[PDB]
RNA sequence: GGGGCCUUAGCUCAGGGGAGAGCGCCUGCUUUGCACGCAGGAGGCAGCGGUUCGAUCCCGCUAGGCUCCACCA
RNA sequence: UCAUAGGAUAUGAGAAGGCAGACCCGGGGAACUGAAACAUCUAAGUACCCGGAGGAAGAGAAAGCAAAUGCGAUUCCCUGA
RNA sequence: AAGCAGAAGAUGCGGAGCCGCAGCGAAAGCGAGUCUGAAUAGGGCGCAUGAGUACGUGGUCGUAGACCCGAAACCAGGUGAUCUACCCAUGUCCAGGGUGAAGUUCAGGUAACACUGAAUGGAGGCCCGAACCCACGCACGUUGAAAAGUGCGGGGAUGAGGUGUGGGUAGGGGUGAAAUGCCAAUCGAACCUGGAGAUAGCUGGUUCUCUCCGAAAUAGCUUUAGGGCUAGCCUCAAGGUAAGAGUCUUGGAGGUAGAGCACUGAUUGGACUAGGGGCCCGGGUUACCGAAUUCAGUCAAACUCCGAAUGCCAAUGACU
RNA sequence: UAGGCCCAGGCGACUGUUUAGCAAAAACACAGGUCUCUGCGAAGCCGUAAGGCGAAGUAUAGGGGCUGACGCCUGCCCGGUGCUGGAAGGUUAAGAGGAGCGCUUAGCGUAAGCGAAGGUGCGAAUUGAAGCCCCAGUAAACGGCGGCCGUCGGUCCUAAGGUAGCGAAAUUCCUUGUCGGGUAAGUUCCGACCCGCACGAAAGGCGCAACGAUCUGGGCACUGUCUCAACGAGAGACUCGGUGAAAUUAUAGUACCUGUGAAGAUGCAGGUUACCCGCGACAGGACGGAAAGACCCCGUGGAGCUUUACUGCAGCCUGAUAUUGAAUGUUGGUUUGACCUUCUAACCCGCCGCCCUUAUCGGGCGGGGAGACAGUGUCAGGUGGGCAGUUUGACUGGGGCGGUCGCCUCCUAAAAGGUAACGGAGGCGCCCAAAGGUUCCCUCAGAAUGGUUGGAAAUCAUUCGCAGAGUGUAAAGGCACAAGGGAGCUUGACUGCGAGACCUACAAGUCGAGCAGGGACGAAAGUCGGGCUUAGUGAUCCGGUGGUUCCGCAUGGAAGGGCCAUCGCUCAACGGAUAAAAGCUACCCCGGGGAUAACAGGCUUAUCUCCCCCAAGAGUCCACAUCGACGGGGAGGUUUGGCACCUCGAUGUCGGCUCAUCGCAUCCUGGGGCUGUAGUCGGUCCCAAGGGUUGGGCUGUUCGCCCAUUAAAGCGGUA
RNA sequence: UGGUGGCGAUAGCGAAGAGGUCACACCCGUUCCCAUACCGAACACGGAAGUUAAGCUCUUCAGCGCCGAUGGUAGUCGGGGGUUUCCCCCUGUGAGAGUAGGACGCCGCCAA
């Protein structure tokens, strides 16, 4: 028998549950978050706000819609009734 | 430090071997006490020595190990010579 | 094979801001003087890679060496 | 030397020892265990040993409870909990 | 309730006490409000959306041996030196044979001795070898004749001897020519009783039937990994009730397969060529090497100009 | 019936003793040697103490440690640890002390508040022993006795670097070291050599006559130990009569080939074979019986043992105080206490005499000796494995050792999210008082040109230039309308909060518009509750600090507590068992496991063995007579292994003996092809498994080497 | 023309041309506001002598960049099969790349 070891590549961070949390056409309350992220994969739009964690929340109640800032750049927005 | 190392760095004796030899002969002493190459030293020490009949008394000011040549003699001072 | 330490001038050493302290062998010189010297042999970070404006000095991979271990049936 | 120790004698239904493997009063006083280990702690002042008892013992007539136009020895029970 | 009366009873008396009806606050305290707070703000907890209580059955839990059996072990108090270890006191046994010391005498020898040879002498943890004692070598026996022996040989056998009798040392201890050995067929800490139904995240076992429903073997944390807790998955009941699910349609996020080289890296070949040579007179040639640039080409989990199917999230209605 | 003998060697001097019941010994002991302690109430030891052994002894004795007759010897280191002694100085307890500080309160007080005395609590200076720090000595005390470079020298370090003697050893892995002896042959033995992995001088070194049921080697004699068995006697066995158990046991009318299957079938499938019942024999199987595996692992199991693990205890040393008082001096500040001397009456005497008393107990008297000491009690400090109770992590492709343990980023990850492995790569345990906020401003890196020092590369103007730069830090995402770079002013790096969401077992973590208060920048809109986002940190309990229209056990205060804010932990094993903790077990034990290791079996076949492909090349020439490179593809399941599937309520494991059996990839024999086959002998290949396929030395050995033979001295499977 | 907004560069890059009395710009000077880490380049302040050169508008083009079909193919849910480190068949879906081609602008409000 032999003896070996020392992998030193055996860890990783805790998974942080990013991505969208509400869907297009879905009704939303005030203050609800929509898209956890890091930096801006997506920007805010109308009646939507960004936080210190680059997270997107609805300032009001309404319905969600995702769109594009012209080219190669996305957006969300809340539109009320 | 040790006596033999001190003597070499201070260039009193050119060889640590010779320092050991003389200390084993006991030709020398420290503070009136017979001593050995392993004898501990320090600043302020008063050292008696022999070279045949030439007896010497010196005083220890400093101690180190890198000890370039002319800076060696700064390590100590002569006091007196007898025979 | 694993872990730790080390691998700087011929030898021994220190030193992230530019590798420098001492010592020795051989030869030569040298001379009035109680071994009191001098010049040359020669003075070069084990190697590879990376970070930095920079690496001996931080990190990593590998080699050479020293020590420790390599047990139970 | 008094004198004392000590000795001698006579009286004593003295006390000794036992128990019922239970109850109580005290002197000594474990560990396992639990704590998911463990030492503080618990188990537990238990078990056990010892000495004393009595039919009960122990405590008991306030150097108290308390905080109201105050209660009046101890003990034990229900509550308080 | 205790308690009194009452046949060991039911019952009556007994309202001291307990639960609830109002909560909030750490608390003072306030009160359907209260706490925070500077705040008539907001927010939390509460009320408005009210039913508890006593008793009984059943399920479950907690504390007690708490589903049953099961340890090795620990402590306390006692019993044991009739085995065995050692010691004390007193007794006793060791067939026969051999060796031949010291000393003494004689003789030689010496100045004396020393020394030498005989005789006597009779020592010895001396020799050989029975009883006796011990156990190395083998064989046999190994549900034996025997819970350690027998047979054939073996060692010691007048010395640290063997043995008897009577005694002593007692366990957190004793004894030990020391092996951790012996201490009543036991000993890395004796045996009996008791604590004690020790404890056991461990194994084993857990007794009649039928019916309804029906899993998990995953996450997280754990001196935790074969255990446990919560969540997940099952069941029962009461409510809400029709939210759930499937498909169709519509819209979304998401950058995987694939593909590609626009980035980062790796890479092939060619062209030109900076530059550096070698050749001739500061030039003038060389295909001798050759940067970059360029043409075309291959590749990638940690590379993307791109980008699906599926899946995922929702909305509308339709159908089921 | 009563020795077998000899040669040589190792170990131990010897006779003796020992694991009753596995081990008789090289172990123990021994006489001898040495060290140390101890002045007699010895010392040591037992005991709580009395009382005792020591010893009815007295340093030529007694106790303890080490070594082991005898002979020659027993080298260097005292640096460390121990002991011994010293001890000027530092540090250090309890006790004494008693400056001050609080609290309370009479009183003063308009109030705030101050506040004497007393009580109470806390209390500084000062003093305060041993011990420790420190200095010497000691090695037949613990213990230790080196390396580098050069062809004896030079050098580094040491406290010192192994003297003599011995040496492949009871120590030597390499190793069957080399040589020689012995032998046909000698991994053994002997003698020498020494590059002693890792001898060595009282853990004694070397030698050594005698001794040994010691270990080892060689030789003579003798033998059924063997070649290779044969016969005979007796006891069992066998038959008959009498008597008559046991272990075990799910029921059983219980066959073998292959295969399957929890991977090794009697019992299953298919096929083959087999009349029914017994007796004597064998022992291959029933993974046979026996013994809940003694190995391995696990248990927050146990016991024993060690120690510079933790915490404690005994014991010992030391000090204060009470017993414990009378003096003479001395020095201190206020008489007082302390210190040195002295005395005696306390206390003590395992000293004498007398009486109790025929008494070595004690107890009274008298003397004597010591003496306020000692001893004892209480308190305190130190030492203290002598002793006790306990701890001594987990994961783990068995365990151990290694490595890791929490957080962040990416890939793996399968286009939501999430997703493991001792899978792959890297980072954090911070930083900035401006690197924050706001307002306003502008836009990078590199390249080509020109230009002193300027240089390939500063700085320069210059056009090209989505971005090749930067973004405090790792990476990913993202950002150039800035989140990047400058300047001004400032501190929102605020207080109270928070609808509603995310993530989530919980604990927790994350985002958040908006309200109020008060502000900063800005004219204004308006932004600001830290930073470009993601890490940069830890519970509770316990204490500490500050503040407080809270409580404060009769009342007023207070102590103390609560609330708010905050500090203290690599508790890193990072959801932290305690404030406090390491090891050995081969003397071991219990509970469990095939959930987990060693043998064998099974799957795989990297490895191993064998076969084959291309064919360069060797082969004088010639690839293929025979070899066959770089490379490639397969078979087998004899190796080393990997995985853990049966077995831990037991599957006995190497080698050897006996017994064989099977395969063929054939060693011989047989039959052939080719040949770099003249012949004889051979090489290679093909078919062939019928039969056969040696005896010895060394080693436990397998294997292997050697001697001598043989036609040949085959390779493997069958637990 | 000018200002100001919206739509993915089908808007852009690049080349060629035309215009400016009004307008927009360039441009002329700092005395003041203010400013330039240097300064009237820029920012501000005022002015209008001259210039369409540049900027800005209007035309042209398809060289660069941009958009982008159809068909086919890879891939693929699902079903099935096979000599299974992979491959094949079927309904369905369906890219990228490469093409066809499109395009050097569409829409608004105000002022003269």
């Amino acid at each position: 028998k032999k003896g070996v070891g020392s992998t030193k590549n055996g860890r990783d961070s805790e998974a942080k549950r990013l991505g969208a949390k509400r869907a297009d056409g879905q009704f939303v309350t005030g203050g609800s978050i929509l898209y956890r992220q890091r930096g801006t994969k997506i920007y805010p739009g109308e009646n939507v706000g960004r936080g210190g964690d680059d997270t997107l929340f609805a300032k009001i109640d309404g319905t969600v819609k995702f769109e594009r800032f012209g080219r190669d750049r996305k957006k969300v927005s809340v539109y009320p009734v | 430090m040790r006596l033999d190392k001190f003597l070499k760095v201070s260039r009193l004796i050119k060889r640590r071997t010779l320092a050991k030899e003389v200390a084993d002969q006991g030709r020398i002493s420290i503070n009136g006490n017979q001593a050995k190459a392993s004898s501990d030293v320090k600043p302020g020490d008063e050292l008696t020595v022999r070279f045949g009949q030439k007896l010497v008394t010196v005083q220890v000011n400093e101690l180190k190990d890198t000890t370039k040549k002319e800076e060696a003699a700064n390590m100590y001072t002569i006091l007196k010579e007898e025979k």
